């Protein structure tokens, strides 16, 4: 529940190494949940 | 599809008693290499229409479904399906002719997902069953792969 508030923050890895967890989590989860909901989630702007 | 049970159901008792590496199994194998093509025509039959049933119930696919009454036009059918990309676009035509769309083109996605379901359970689960015995009595067989 409190991790809930971290997923669409601009620094969500900050500590961890992974940089691209956001990409890599969009790639695979969209296109069965949508592109533009998974965004939102996560906090990414997708034109940038 | 039943008689098709039955015939795979004559298959599994020609394997039984069957041994690893047996030469029953092997011939098993040649036989459904032989029938190759046929062979994966069944299967897709049966892995497009769980994937329908799969996708249907997805977030996405809903997104594309607007209509009060819960139909979804031809069109955003073919629209929905392509954004899944887990169909080709011939896939995606058989499965649009397969709908039985209404005459304005409005498919009921639950019972065009849910028509096929229990009719082909039992041979596909009778499928599954002797592609799991041939797989782990002829365990080196790139064929059966």
């Amino acid at each position: 529940q409190w991790d809930r508030l971290v997923l669409n923050t601009p620094s969500f890895p900050s500590n961890y190494w992974d940089k691209f967890v956001k990409r890599k989590v969009l790639d695979k989860h969209g296109d069965i949940f949508g592109r533009e909901r998974i965004a939102e989630l996560l906090g990414m702007d997708l034109a940038s | 599809l039943d008689l098709q049970k039955d015939m795979v159901v004559m298959l599994l008792s020609l394997l039984e008693g069957n041994v690893v590496n047996g030469m029953i199994a092997r011939q098993m194998v040649d036989m459904l290499v032989e029938s190759s093509s046929n062979v994966e025509m069944i299967l897709k039959f049966f892995d497009m229409f769980l994937k329908l049933k799969d996708i249907v119930g997805s977030e996405a696919f809903q997104d594309y479904v607007t209509d009060p009454r819960g139909l979804i036009s031809k069109k955003d059918f073919q629209k929905a399906m392509d954004s899944q990309k887990q169909f080709t676009g011939p896939e995606i035509q058989f499965l649009l002719s397969c709908s039985e769309a209404d005459e304005n083109e409005m498919i009921n996605c639950e019972e065009f997902a849910n028509r096929f379901q229990e009719p082909a359970r039992d041979i596909g689960f009778n499928v599954a069953v002797l592609l799991t015995n041939l797989s782990e009595h002829v365990p080196h067989d790139p064929r059966l792969r």
